[PDB]
RNA sequence: UUCGAUACCAAGAGCUGGUGUCUGAGGGAUUACGACUCGCGUGGUCGGACAGCACAUGUUAGUCAUGUAUUAUGGUGUUUCCCAACACGUAUCUU
RNA sequence: UUAAUUCCGAUAACGAACGAGACUCUGGCAUGCUAACUAGUUACGCGACCCCGGUCGGCGUAACUUCUUAGAGGGACAAG
């Protein structure tokens, strides 16, 4: 019975909205849900230089990308959290669910 | 190097000019006052807003402020 | 599934798709009045939001134009048939994309309206849509062979700090005229409205609003109001 | 006769808010103070302090604004600035169960007279009372105050369960525990209300504001009886269990009045003056009455406690 | 008798430890070695302020078991000294007299504030131009 | 040395608190219906109140509008899928 | 006077705008909150050893969130 949604996002209060709105479904259904473990948020960095040419002084550009992770997991058959998951999907967030 | 701004003193003189009944000596009840009344966007300034104005009322009681 | 990406190289090869998407659209479609691109991935789909103006032109022949693009950008990125359905939706007030007015100025100065007209014209035009305050630079080769920068300024423009993030929409465009490149760089700032529609709803960080007192009238000696 | 002071408590860091008195335990007190501390005192009556901290009940995120002791002696509930409240038992001063539901900061708590209600008074313009485990029974913010509900303060004569609540925007709201709900407004006040008490007897109500002016209302009707010019603004209103006097805290100064003769029984300034350097004097902040109504306590701003006792 | 338990962490630098105090008979070890045999030895006082200052009739009453991560080797040392010391403190008002604490605090605070309060300074981030935060590598004129 | 309040138990009482019987006042989505886009399929969006009913009908309202079954702009009954007494409603079990 | 055309004062100027500051990311504080078999703890039972205890990154599941993770708020303002 132990499903697994891994809720993975670049925004965090967009991933926050389908987050908490996933419990509420799971609490309003009568279903056994452990709360969404916070996974360590992981920072792709990538340091440039700034100048297209080589005749500048040198100075560097740091672009990050911040990836966050929720996964909330449930004990309950299949189908009802189907019809649940399948409510509320945004632009941003991520879903990937798991069976066993 | 702790020169407030005209923002900060600007918004503490009209602050206390619309509300002066409610703001006081204590700091931290019109930090409160200063939060309801007026919708400031950030935290920083909301209390250094209300730092100033538990200056200017510690010291209207005293006498002749000008501005 | 078996080749099973990191959330790593996903998320950047999701990245990398609405780049090379954002290119091709805008190379093709800038004389047709487009804005910008929405990839919705629903449940074994992808629909794919057009954002234009004149949608009728970036639409074509009975769908001709739009299943001419669902066929190619399906057939290069390697979709399955059907699971690539595009949607044109014309975007209101227009006059607040730097994109939409960026690529409209171009297509004036390469056309044959004055700089000079054309500037002003379509910094008029931002200003009665409702722009806070706009920026229409136009530099390159003017009057003759050593270049110039003309800089058309109204109303209030900020440029340094996050809030440049979300009030000031920009737009940077290259046209093809006979003597060599024009380079255009239009600024807008939008204005703030508390239902987030035109502009953000987060007003600026140091707009200080102060509640005006409701002007009432003391209570000179007590009464009371019983009732049950 | 007069009021005299025999010496000073020293155990809060923070300056002291609130004083709750059992009427079982009249050598211990607690005290709600401007850290994450409430302190339960032991108290001896020496000659080096008058009574020495027992207790440090520590588990808050902000200020303590309210103490308040059940009849028992083994619980005190506490209100604090972080919206939650701490049901506590004194035994150790280990948790027991926690409120949650108030959103911005709690000012004022309130048990009933059979220690199965709680009345809570907030930042945010609601009224709450609670069931003993914690779980919000009623809120009312539809006829309520338009501004901060201060204080809020149960019936000791609860024949007629009701409840007084002085707000921030110059009334005195009387409720009924039945349907909680509005009965009688007091209008008349210039400036937002501090405190509001209730007699012993259960009877009439002392308002007191920031212009200083304490108002008796009466309970048994809604109509006003008179006016106590303390003069400096007015903190926290205490009256006496056995005798028919009222002590305000007319800022620095507590003044004890007789209601039988509207005439001051005894005025209260710590003349071991320290301020006469240029600076305000350090005001008293709340007070509580004993066991009996022969020993005063007042928490004053100085992260001090000063106890007085009528000498004849 | 019932639980007298109560663990308490000490942070300077990037390390931390944490202190199980617990009653029995006095003995105080760090991942399993008593507090003569932590390295380096040339640091064996400031691992016994908290024991020396106090004296062992206050220790006597209670074990601590102590467990350390994180930064360094003179780091974990001020991270033991604060760690047994603060869980002290935190045991002897939470399950005796308030005055004892009080007793304890001012005794240990008053020698070094360092034994209860966390150094709050962390490894400043480094920049480009430079080796380090603030050096700059070598600019030639000519 | 008589006049009125205080530490307690017995005679049941009420109240509050626990528990929960019950109706749904409401609250919501979406799908019914309402539109605007249309590449004719959708897509967007009002999200049950705005939406229409069949003269079926819950009540009557100037007695004058009407041109005296009559539809006034009585404006409220029929009626989809969920959570529902802070809607402090009340059953039963107890303080 | 300030890090600053940063303010106060003087004042035929008054009231404002961009840059400065605010803003964003990060650093440090919570024995408070919501949560954790992809983090760990304290106990507990078995198992090994040294003489009831000592150590156990040996094993295994009842409480939990101090330790680890990332969300929300609180917190500091020249406030005393």
């Amino acid at each position: 019975h132990r499903i697994r949604i891994t809720l993975t996002s670049r925004n965090v209060k967009s991933l926050e909205k389908v987050c908490a709105d996933l419990i509420r479904g799971a609490k309003e259904k009568n279903l056994k849900v452990k709360g969404p473990v916070r996974m360590p948020t992981k920072t792709l960095r990538i340091t440039t230089r700034k100048t297209p040419c080589g005749e500048g002084s040198k100075t560097w550009d740091r672009f990050q990308m911040r990836i966050h992770k929720r996964l909330i997991d449930l004990h309950s058959p299949s189908e009802i959290v189907k019809q649940i998951t399948s409510i509320s999907i945004e632009p941003g967030v991520e879903v990937e669910v798991t069976i066993a | 190097g702790r020169v407030r701004t005209k923002t900060v003193k600007k918004a503490a003189r009209v602050i206390i000019e619309k509300y002066y009944t409610r703001l006081g000596n204590d700091f931290h009840t019109n930090k409160r006052v200063c939060e309801e009344i007026a919708i400031i966007p950030s935290k920083k300034l909301r209390n250094k807003i209300a730092g100033y104005v538990t200056h200017l009322m510690k010291r209207i009681q005293r006498g002749p402020v000008r501005g | 599934m078996a080749v099973q990406i990191s959330k790593k190289r996903k998320f950047v090869a999701d990245g990398i798709f609405k780049a090379e998407l954002n290119e091709f659209l805008t190379r093709e479609l800038a004389e047709d009045g487009y804005s910008g691109v929405e990839v919705r991935v629903t449940p074994t789909r992808t629909e794919i939001i057009i954002l234009a103006t004149r949608t009728q032109n970036v639409l074509g022949e009975k769908g001709r134009r739009i299943r001419e693009l669902t066929a190619v950008v399906q057939k290069r990125f390697g979709f399955p048939e059907g699971s690539v359905e595009l949607y044109a939706e014309k975007v209101a007030t227009r006059g607040l994309c730097a994109i939409a007015q960026a690529e409209s100025l171009r297509y004036k100065l390469l056309g044959g309206l004055a700089v000079r007209r054309a500037c002003y014209g379509v910094l008029r035009f931002i200003m009665e849509s409702g722009a806070k305050g706009c920026e229409v630079v136009v530099s390159g080769k003017l009057r003759g062979q050593r270049a110039k920068s003309m800089k058309f300024v109204d109303g209030l423009m900020i440029h340094s700090g996050d809030p440049v993030n979300y009030y000031v929409d920009t737009a940077v465009r290259h046209v093809l005229l006979r003597q060599g490149v024009l380079g255009i760089k239009v600024k807008i700032m939008l204005p703030w409205d508390p239902s987030g529609k035109i502009g953000p709803k987060k007003p600026l960080p140091d707009h200080v609003s102060i509640v005006e007192p409701k002007d009432e009238i003391l209570p000179t000696t007590p009464i009371s109001e019983q009732k049950g | 006769e007069q009021m005299t002071l025999r010496g000073t408590l020293k155990g809060h860091n923070g300056w002291v808010t609130q004083i709750a008195t059992t009427p079982q335990f009249p050598d211990m007190i607690l005290s709600a103070s401007r850290d994450k501390t409430i302190i339960m005192w032991k108290l001896t009556r020496d000659e080096t302090n008058y009574g020495i901290p027992q207790r440090a009940l520590r588990g808050h995120s902000h200020f303590v604004s309210d103490v308040v002791i059940s009849s028992d002696g083994q619980f005190a509930l506490s209100g604090s600035w972080d919206g939650t409240l701490r049901l506590w038992d004194l035994t150790t001063g280990t948790t027991t169960r926690r409120f949650v539901g108030h959103t911005k900061d709690v000012l004022s708590v309130a048990f009933s007279s059979d220690n199965r209600q709680i009345v809570s008074g907030s930042r945010d313009k609601t009224i709450k009372l609670w069931n003993t485990l914690g779980v919000c029974k009623y809120t009312v913010q539809d006829e309520s105050h338009s501004e901060w509900v201060s204080c809020v303060r149960f019936s000791p004569n609860s024949s007629n369960p009701i409840i007084v609540s002085c707000g921030w925007d110059k009334l005195v709201k009387v409720w009924n525990l039945a349907n909680c709900k509005l009965k009688t407004n007091h209008i008349g006040h210039t400036g937002y209300l501090n405190t509001v008490t209730v007699s012993p007897d259960g009877s009439l109500c002392a308002s007191g504001g920031k212009d200083g002016q304490a108002m008796l209302w009466d309970l048994n009707e809604g109509k006003h009886l008179y006016t106590l010019d303390g003069g400096d603004i007015i903190n926290a209103l205490c009256f006496s269990p056995n005798r028919y006097w009222l002590c305000a805290a007319t800022g620095p100064s507590i003044k004890i009045w007789d209601l039988e003769g509207k005439i001051i029984v005894d005025e209260l300034k710590q003349e071991v003056i320290s301020t006469s350097s240029k600076a305000e004097p350090p005001q008293c902040t709340s007070l509580a009455w004993s066991a009996d109504g022969q020993t005063l306590f007042a928490g004053y701003t100085d992260n001090l406690v000063r106890v007085w006792q009528v000498t004849i | 008798g019932p639980l007298q338990s109560v663990q308490v962490f000490g942070r300077k630098k990037t390390a931390t430890a944490v202190a199980h105090c617990k009653r029995g008979n006095g003995l105080i070890k760090v991942n399993g070695r008593p507090l003569e045999m932590i390295e380096p030895r040339t640091l064996q006082y400031k691992l016994l302020e908290p024991v020396l200052l106090l004296g062992k009739e206050r220790f006597a009453g209670v074990d601590i078991r102590v467990r350390v991560k994180g930064g360094g080797h003179v780091a974990q040392i001020y991270a033991i000294r604060q760690s047994i010391s603060k869980a002290l403190v935190a045991y002897y008002q939470k399950y005796v007299d308030e005055a004892s604490k009080k007793e304890i605090k001012d005794i240990l605070i008053q020698y070094d504030r360092t034994l209860l309060v966390a150094d709050p300074r962390r490894c400043e981030s480094k920049k480009f131009g430079g080796p380090g935060a603030r050096a700059r590598y070598q600019k030639s004129y000519r």
